[PDB]
């Protein structure tokens, strides 16, 4: 027997954030957006450069080890299945004349991945957004691969 | 900032005018109607007086059918199971060769492109990104491509392509050495049947009817049935194709034996569909196919559907079986039934058996009496079974039987009663509803003593359930009340005290009205209560709602009141009751958001039931009539005029000569109304008046009338033409002297052209 | 501006926000929200077609410069009728000049 | 399209009535319009329509012209004495046997 | 009737229930399809009067409004002895006209 | 395709606003509009076959309309060819605009 | 979100005669994995192609996108296939044995 | 009185606020918006047909 | 008849009411000005009151909820009763939620006349 | 830090408009009926309403 | 493209009727056809380039 | 019954059929016990159709019950489920077995007497 609770149950959560039988933990927040500046990801593996990925095209990008649902399968078994989410967010700013503006900004966020995401080789806080700036480097868990982020004029 | 205009806030607008496809009214329950595909050519057993079998023909026989079904079901269970440990499913190459037709060569182009194909899914999203002025060079390929067949050929829609595609290219008939392929080509006259002018249709239809046997079944059906499987079938196209399939069925008599199961797999949906004429068609043609192909063929062919998993086909099968049993006579098919109902493998078989019996009774009706005993024996074994659905459906069967075999046959049911009366006390929810429907129908078949005891028993439970909210609960109790508490052998005040208060409290609600059937059912049940108890009480209960707003509600109440006084007559009512009655009538009349014959007839019948006791109310009747007659019209004018029509009898016999001459001349004034729908009703009134107040007393002296009439004859509109002609004839026949030879001969040559 | 504001709220902007504007502006701001906005996105050169209409349609058209659709309706004359009646003397004064009181409809409101 | 019966009635009607009142004429046959009668007569029926195959010289002229005055068939067809329909289809035919 | 040869009659044993015609069809004989000299009444098969069909126009299928009769001829040649003349096929005409209706308007 | 075609059709079906009297060709054109309204892909097939094959057409009728100060011509084309031209014209303008053929200074423009 | 007539089976018309299956595998390749491709052979079918994706989603993407493609001076006709009938039996033998393999394989019953 | 605070509650006839712990996603048969759109379009055609009445 | 037909019933009823355009005061809902209890049926056997209240708060606050589970095995019987704060909210819920698909199971929603407090 | 595992509202930050704005007017021709001048098309509302 | 082009040009070459007179309009352009507007605006732009000169 | 445009496929098939040899000795069932016979039929068909088919079994049983079964009609009615030639066979082996049990005194057939 079980007493009737007032607590939750994944039902709605499951159906609403489910895909292909592999429920995704993360949702795009309303400021999902696509950029004007065309962002490119330059992969490297111990000074060996790998072909660039053009990731200006979607608002969200899933990185992990599960090739099915992930945008980018980072094949290091030290990578959890659903690992990190690249995300464009339209974040407000102040124009130098004081008038308020917003730019599509690229932000990476980790889903409590196992072994840690390294931003310029610092492990970042999970379930939290971190902006990516020009030339910056990324490393997930202890993978032997590293990445540098640029865009067209960068 | 034209960017703002470019940004469209929140697709082809021919949707207003293009005709509907049946893919729209569909639900998910019919959504199975297309996920069915045609099978491999099926083998006829009756070939060559019962020929001995040649092997290796790939012509499916019963053995292959049942084995194929076993593999299907088992494999489905295994799929469900391997799910528990862990349409998009990929396929096999044999699966593909079963998908594709012939004349196509398979290709992996390279082993490198097939390896590029290996990278295809690989990392498709990641890729390197993706003009100017340049003159052109003249070439002819665009001019060369053709998208419509050449000749006196109808336009070929963009979605009928994958069917009719052959007709696009051209090639000589002799070069079409596969003279069967020649046959196919000329058979694609089907397109002319489908789209084309009426003459194309007629000529094509004759062509195909008479060249039918020359063509033969195989080609015909292999090129018809894909059409009927089209999702984009509209209505016309469909009924046309069923027309043809019928006519060719009347020519090919036996040759269909291999093709029955295909024919059913497509026709069946017509059995369950909201169109009426579609049901009657599909039913009729299954009858004809059952008569054409021999019984044994039908039986052997559509057995394996009994057990089929998806309920859609189980249900539609049961209905089909009932039809064929009507065609070939029950006592033939009965043994097969007896087998099915007492099948033992799985209970779905039994359920479908019992369903068959239900549908028979429903369809054939009183043609059942000589077999009633055998049927009930067949079916009662489910009355007690521990499965729940079989019990419910069985009870519904019994009730259908009874409602067909009214008063008779009770000695055959006697065997089944006690299980009914057993289950009735101790069931809950659904089974209660069913068992109640059964005992309901049974009661009148009983004999006044047996039945009186049984009745007063059941009305106990019945009382208890008026307040149940469940829909079919309410409906079943409606029909039952009608029967039991509408029986000869019961008493006034018993009903009057214990039944009427809860009945009227609960059942008279606006939610009932908005439903379609409940409307009829409730009206009839109230009517029955009246024919038992006499009017005064019932009427006095529901009179006041005539002054409710809700229009369907007023409609129902007046239509009841009408039918009641149609039976009982107005002998009963006091003064004050009739006061409220009249007032409600007028009020309801004073709002007619639709043209509704109901309230009008209600009025007329109420009056001609009242007789002269109405006389006081006349002027307000007339005041209504007159203010209406002038009010901003469309409806309300011709409305009031019709009322006048039906009320003429009383509003003369009660001697309102001031009013009579009024109405006469007043109408006479309207004869210029430019709206025919009104002018007609005017003339109709005028006819009604004259038919009581004889010729020589009319205030518009007939001599004055008629010249006013002759010019209306040119009116060319149906209603005016008719009503005017009828009036003119009544006059020319009865009055007929107050006119000139000139008037006549004018009407003479004025009539001569009405025959259009 | 209001567009950017409803964005910063992520809230969708309602009819109150436009009630003032509903009919100002040279494209007649209410043209955004017609039923057909979408097809009329694919109509171009409607102005020059409206000119060259004079060579196919026989009668002469005084509104050749505009189109009621992509341009709204740039004038509104509901006041004019009111102020006329007002300066004619009001409905009573006017009716004095006619056969109204003759037919004796108990009131004029039913004038249809 | 036109059927030989309507065709004959046209011949007779024209030779009686003269080429100028097409209203009376088209009133005669049902499902025929005055514009259509005029067109058909000048296009096919009238005797002056020369109905034979193309000489070599006629095809020389045709080809040469349709090269000189692109797609203007109602301008050409008087110059070689056939209808726009004849000139048109027949130039199509020459072009197809060439390619 | 004599006009659409694709039509069928019940042709079982007559009974005691009289037959009725719609207001639309009314005024005619059922078989000789004339409009005159009604002599004798129609009687219909038990089934063809069972069920909702109490009081239906034999031909049009609609509401019973009046009685159905037999012309003097048909009763002189005794075509009036073939049991229910109830037409147990609806016929193409009603179907097709309704379908074209639903198409048009 | 259908967006354009409906635009063109509304344009044509405009002229017969009053719709009190009528003429033979006019009534024919009303019918043609309606039939094309039922089966778009029918009309679109016919249209494209026209643009592909026919290069010799019927004859147009002229007549002058009079403004008392200078007459102005007014033509009349056959109905089928009307419909086809209407479509082709919407199409040409839609593209030409999208691809910015007509530079800014060519100025019976859509915006003002 | 799919109109349920969409399928991994596409039907293609207006095909240039003797195109390279290489060329074509590329054309339909930018859209998704190709389960298989067949071209007509007889003069009637010569010039038409049934192309089968391995996914309904790449299928819909392609059919909606490349629809009306200009190849070799001609526009390409694409369509969804109505695989509404069959041409062979289902081979009870092979089906039965592969399923026996499955049942003894995962020890289900 | 913990009250809904999340992004955007769709409109209703009564325009009532969603509950304290509204899970915060729209699950609705859409019948609301259907009735709203039809509500506006009735007034639209009323105006359009009047314009004809005076003609 | 199986219950999904009883969802078809209520949806047909609503649309018919709009079809006749009948006024709200005579709308079939009007007969229950006296109840804030609405019946839910066809719930999947998994939903607990947390999820039910979360989802159905969409039109107001909930006064009470009673989810009939079988007491011996404690497990949900798949139907429940809900007391909203204000009749209007229940009208909205009956209109909008009758027919929504939760975990495949199309739930049916309705008024309740004489809610029985268990 | 963001709390995750919430049910996703498929919502954008871009401005939307509520259904009461749209469809407030329907029609595709100019209101001028092709320069028709017999017809009374001066105002657009009944003086009473 | 050349197919559209030949359509337009050929349509501008027709027989012009008035109660009894005829001729074939082979020089000018028929302002009255539904696409006379595009042709006129084109020919305009051409002569515009003549007046301005490509530079300006 | 109602229509004379479709041909009675009973008479038609009875004419054009190829029947078995001994199906003409009339047979009553009162002279016979059945539940002895049934398992023979059971196993026989279960072999012929290579699985179990409750409805076919009960079909033959119910065909057998009336005081006089028609071997022609039962031949036909089975022709659908069986191979058609297997029909005439199975008949050519049953019908005599009924003859045996009916000439018997107990009502039991001879081969099952030896068995
Ligand atoms: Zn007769
Ligand atoms: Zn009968
Ligand atoms: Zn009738």
């Amino acid at each position: 027997k079980e007493k009737p609770s007032f607590e939750l149950s994944g039902a709605l959560l499951e159906d609403t954030n489910t895909f292909r039988g592999v429920v995704i933990k993360y949702s795009e927040p309303p400021e999902a957006r696509i950029p004007k500046k065309r962002w490119r990801l330059y992969p490297f593996k111990n000074d060996e450069v790998l072909p660039v990925m053009y990731i200006h095209r979607q608002s969200a990008y899933l990185l992990g080890r599960h090739r099915r649902i992930a945008d980018i399968p980072i094949d290091h078994p030290s990578c959890s299945k659903q690992h990190a989410v690249f995300q464009y967010r339209l974040v407000e700013y102040t124009r130098a004349d004081g008038t308020v503006g917003r730019r599509v900004k690229p932000y990476i966020i980790d889903l409590g991945s196992g072994n840690g995401t390294f931003l310029n080789n610092k492990r970042i806080e999970p379930q939290r957004y971190y902006e990516l700036k020009e030339k910056d480097v990324l490393k997930f868990g202890f993978s032997s691969r590293e990445y540098v982020l640029l865009h067209e004029s960068s | 900032p034209v960017a703002l205009l470019n940004d469209i806030p929140q697709y082809d607008p021919f949707a207003e005018h293009r005709p509907p496809k049946i893919a729209d009214r569909e639900d998910e329950y019919k959504k199975h109607r297309r996920t069915m595909i045609i099978s491999p050519e099926r083998l006829d057993p009756f070939a060559d007086g019962g020929k001995t079998p040649d092997p290796k023909m790939n012509a499916r026989t019963y053995m292959d059918v049942m084995r194929e079904q076993h593999l299907t079901k088992e494999e489905r269970e295994i799929r469900q199971q391997l799910a528990e440990k862990a349409r998009n499913r990929p396929l096999s190459d044999e699966e593909l060769d079963a998908m594709f037709p012939e004349g196509y060569k398979v290709l992996p182009p390279p082993a490198g492109y097939v390896p590029i194909r290996t990278p295809a899914r690989k990392l498709t999203a990641t890729p390197t990104p993706l003009t100017g002025f340049h003159m052109q060079t003249e070439d002819r390929t665009m001019k060369s491509v053709n998208d419509q067949p050449s000749g006196n050929l109808p336009f070929l829609k963009p979605d009928d392509i994958q069917y009719f595609d052959k007709l696009l290219v051209d090639v000589d008939e002799s070069t079409l050495s596969p003279e069967e392929q020649k046959e196919r080509k000329i058979m694609k006259l089907l397109l002319k049947i489908k789209n084309g002018t009426p003459p194309m249709r007629k000529a094509a239809l004759r062509q195909i009817t008479d060249k039918a046997r020359e063509f033969g079944a195989g080609p015909l059906f292999n090129q018809i049935l894909p059409l009927l499987m089209s999702p984009t079938l509209e209505d016309q196209e469909r009924h046309l194709l069923v027309k043809v399939i019928d006519r060719i069925l009347y020519k090919l008599d036996d040759l269909v034996r291999p093709y029955v199961h295909k024919i059913l797999v497509v026709i069946e949906p017509l059995l369950i569909d909201e169109d009426y004429y579609a049901r009657v068609e599909g039913r009729e043609i299954i009858s004809n196919l059952a008569k054409a192909a021999g019984l044994a063929t039908m039986i052997s062919t559509m057995r394996p559907d009994i057990d089929n998993m998806d309920e859609y086909v189980r249900n539609t099968t049961a209905r089909a079986f009932a039809v064929v049993a009507s065609a070939l006579g029950i006592p033939s098919l009965l043994p097969f039934l007896k087998a099915v109902c007492k099948s033992k493998k799985s209970w779905q078989a039994r359920h479908t058996g019992i369903k068959i019996v239900q549908q028979i009774a429903i369809l054939m009706g009183c043609a059942i009496l000589p077999h009633l005993r055998s049927l009930v024996e067949i079916i009662e074994h489910g009355l007690v079974d521990e499965q729940q659905k079989v019990r419910t459906i069985s009870a519904l069967a019994i009730a259908a039987l009874a409602e067909a075999a009214t008063p008779y046959g009770i000695e055959s049911f006697d065997s089944v009663l006690k299980p009914l009366w057993k289950g009735i006390r101790q069931h809950r929810g659904k089974g209660l509803a069913a068992f109640l429907k059964a005992i309901g129908y049974l009661i009148p078949l009983m004999d006044a003593e047996y039945a009186n005891y049984y009745t007063r028993e059941v009305m106990l439970i019945l009382i208890r359930e008026f307040q149940s909210p469940d829909e079919e609960m309410k409906k079943i109790v409606l029909k039952v009340v009608k029967q039991c508490c509408g029986t000869d052998g019961v008493e006034a005040n018993y009903i009057k005290t214990e039944i009427l208060p809860p009945f009227f409290k609960h059942f008279w609600q606006h939610r009932m009205a908005l439903d379609r059937r409940n409307y009829r059912q409730l009206v009839d049940t109230t009517v029955e209560l009246a024919n038992k108890v006499g009017a005064a009480e019932i009427i006095s209960r529901i009179v006041d709602d005539l002054k409710d707003e809700a229009e369907q509600y007023r409609k129902m109440v007046m239509e009841t009141i009408e039918k009641i006084m149609g039976n009982l007559g107005a002998a009963d009512i006091d003064h004050k009751l009739e006061e409220q009655l009249i007032d409600g009538i007028l009020y309801a009349f004073q709002e007619q958001t639709t043209e509704d014959s109901v309230m009008l007839n209600g009025f007329g019948t109420v009056v001609n039931a009242l007789g002269k006791r109405v006389k006081p109310y006349l002027p307000q009747i007339c005041g209504t009539v007159l203010w209406r007659l002038n009010n901003k019209s469309a409806k309300v004018r011709q409305q009031a005029a019709d009322l006048i029509s039906r009320t003429a009898v009383v509003m003369k016999t009660c001697q309102e000569e001031k009013l009579m001459g009024h109405l006469g001349v007043v109408l006479y004034e309207y004869l210029g109304e430019e709206y025919p729908e009104v002018l007609g009703s005017i003339l109709g009134a005028l006819k009604a008046i004259v038919n009581v107040i004889g010729m020589h007393k009319m205030t518009p002296p007939i001599k004055d009338l008629l010249p006013r009439l002759t010019p209306i004859l040119k009116n060319r509109h149906e209603k005016v033409q008719e009503n005017c002609i009828d009036l003119v004839g009544r006059i020319a026949d009865r009055g007929a002297e107050y006119v000139s030879a000139r008037e006549w001969m004018r009407i003479c040559f004025e009539l001569l052209e009405l025959l259009k | 501006l209001k567009r950017q504001e409803a964005i910063a709220q992520n809230r969708r902007l309602t009819l109150e926000d436009l009630e003032d504007s509903w009919d100002r502006g040279i494209p007649r701001i209410n043209t955004l929200f017609q039923k057909d906005r979408h097809t009329l996105a694919y109509d171009k050169g409607w102005r020059v077609r409206t000119d060259f209409k004079q060579y196919q349609v026989l009668k002469q058209n005084p509104f050749w410069w505009t189109h009621q659709r992509h341009d709204g309706k740039l004038w509104n004359l509901n006041n004019y009728r009111t102020d006329m009646i007002q300066a004619l003397g009001g409905v009573e004064g006017i009716l004095e000049h006619t056969l109204f009181k003759g037919t004796y409809f108990p009131t004029w409101e039913g004038l249809f | 399209v036109w059927r030989n019966t309507e065709d004959e009635i046209l011949k007779a009607a024209v030779m009686k009535y003269g080429k100028n009142q097409w209203s009376r004429i088209a009133s005669l046959l049902h499902r025929k319009s005055a514009k259509q009668c005029k067109a058909r007569w000048y296009e096919w029926l009238d005797p002056s329509i020369k109905k034979t195959e193309w000489s070599r010289e006629e095809e020389e002229k045709l080809l040469h012209l349709a090269k000189l005055m692109p797609t203007q068939w109602r301008t050409i067809a008087p110059i070689i004495g056939r209808t726009a329909a004849q000139c048109l289809e027949h130039y199509e035919f020459l072009l197809d046997k060439a390619a | 009737a004599k006009h659409h040869p694709d039509l069928i009659f019940c042709r079982k044993q007559a009974g005691v229930a009289i037959g009725r015609l719609c207001e639309k069809c009314d005024g005619k004989c059922v078989i000789c399809d004339s409009y005159v000299r009604p002599c004798t009444l129609v009687r219909i098969c038990d089934e063809c009067n069972y069920g909702s069909y109490q009081g239906r126009c034999v031909i049009c299928g609609g509401p019973g409004v009046s009685d159905a009769y037999y012309c003097k001829e048909c009763t002189i040649q005794e075509k009036d002895r073939d049991g229910c003349p109830k037409i147990v096929n609806l016929g193409s005409s009603k179907t097709d006209l309704f379908y074209e209706r639903k198409k048009y308007g | 395709d259908t967006k354009l075609l409906i635009l063109a059709l509304e344009r044509l079906k405009e002229a017969y606003s009053v719709k009190s009297r009528l003429n033979q060709s006019q009534r024919e054109e009303l019918g043609l509009i309606e039939q094309a309204y039922d089966n778009p892909h029918e009309a679109l097939s016919r249209i494209k076959r026209h643009l592909l094959t026919q290069r010799a057409f019927k004859e147009v009728g002229i007549e002058f309309m009079d403004l008392y100060s200078h007459l102005v011509p007014v033509y009349d084309v056959e109905p089928l060819e009307k419909i086809t031209d209407a479509y082709l014209d919407q199409y040409l303008w839609y593209e030409a605009d999208k691809r910015r053929l007509f530079p800014p200074w060519i100025k019976p423009a859509d915006t003002e | 979100r799919l109109p349920p007539e969409v399928n991994r089976i596409l039907y293609i018309r207006n095909l240039p005669y003797k195109i390279t299956a290489e060329e074509m595998y590329d054309i339909f390749g930018k859209y998704g994995p190709i389960r298989q491709i067949r071209v007509g052979n007889t003069p009637e079918t010569r010039g038409t192609a049934y192309v089968v994706y391995e996914d309904i989603f790449d299928a819909k993407n392609a059919c909606d996108h490349l629809s009306g493609f200009n190849v070799c001076n001609r526009y390409l006709v694409v369509l969804y296939y109505n695989a509404n009938r069959a041409f062979q039996k289902m081979d009870t033998k092979k089906k039965e044995e592969q399923l026996k393999l499955l049942k003894e394989k995962y020890g289900i019953n | 009185r913990p009250r809904y605070s999340g992004p955007a509650p769709p409109p209703n006839r009564f325009n009532i606020w969603p509950g304290y712990r509204w899970d915060g996603v729209d699950r609705s048969n859409g019948f609301e918006q259907k009735r709203f759109a039809r509500l506006a379009s009735k007034k639209a055609v009323e105006e359009l047909a009047y314009k004809w009445s005076v003609e | 008849m199986n219950p999904l037909t009883k969802v078809k019933l209520i949806n047909e009823l609503n649309e018919r009411e709009v079809q006749l355009g009948v006024a709200d005061k005579v709308s079939w809902h009007s007969e229950y000005k006296d109840s804030a209890w609405i019946f839910l049926g066809g719930l999947p056997y998994e939903l607990t009151e947390g999820d039910i209240i979360c989802v159905f708060s969409q039109y107001g606050e909930i006064v009470n909820i009673n989810l009939v589970r079988d007491k011996k095995t404690g497990k949900s019987k798949g139907f429940c009763f809900l007391c909203y704060e204000d009749q209007r909210s229940t009208i909205l819920a009956v209109d909008n939620f009758n027919g929504i698909k939760i975990k495949g199971r199309t739930i049916r929603v309705d008024h309740v006349s004489n809610y029985r407090a268990p | 830090v963001i709390a995750l595992g919430v049910p996703n509202p498929r919502t954008s930050n871009e401005v939307q408009y509520d259904q009461r704005l749209f469809n407030q007017s329907k029609g595709m021709d100019s209101g001028f009926a092709g320069g028709e001048d017999e017809i009374y098309n001066v105002y657009d509302q009944a003086w009473r309403g | 493209d050349h197919n559209i082009a030949d359509y337009m040009t050929a349509k501008n070459n027709v027989v012009i009727n008035y109660k009894d007179m005829n001729h074939t309009n082979s020089y000018g352009i028929i302002r009255g056809l539904q696409f006379a507007s595009f042709i006129v605006q084109y020919y305009g732009l051409v002569m515009d380039l003549l007046v301005l000169g490509l530079h300006r | 019954e109602q229509d004379n445009r479709f041909s009675n496929k009973q008479k038609k098939l009875l004419k054009q059929l190829k029947f078995a040899e001994c199906l003409e000795k009339k047979v009553d069932m009162s002279k016979v016990n059945l539940e002895v016979i049934k398992p023979w039929i059971t196993k026989r068909v279960t072999e012929i159709l290579g699985f179990e088919d409750d409805v076919v079994i009960e079909f033959i049983f119910n065909q057998l019950e009336v005081k006089n079964p028609d071997s022609k009609m039962m031949q036909i009615n089975l022709t659908g489920f069986l191979n058609g030639k297997n029909a005439r066979e199975f008949m050519g082996e049953l019908w005599p077995l009924l003859l045996s049990a009916q000439e018997n005194i107990a009502g039991i057939p001879s081969a099952f007497l030896e068995l």
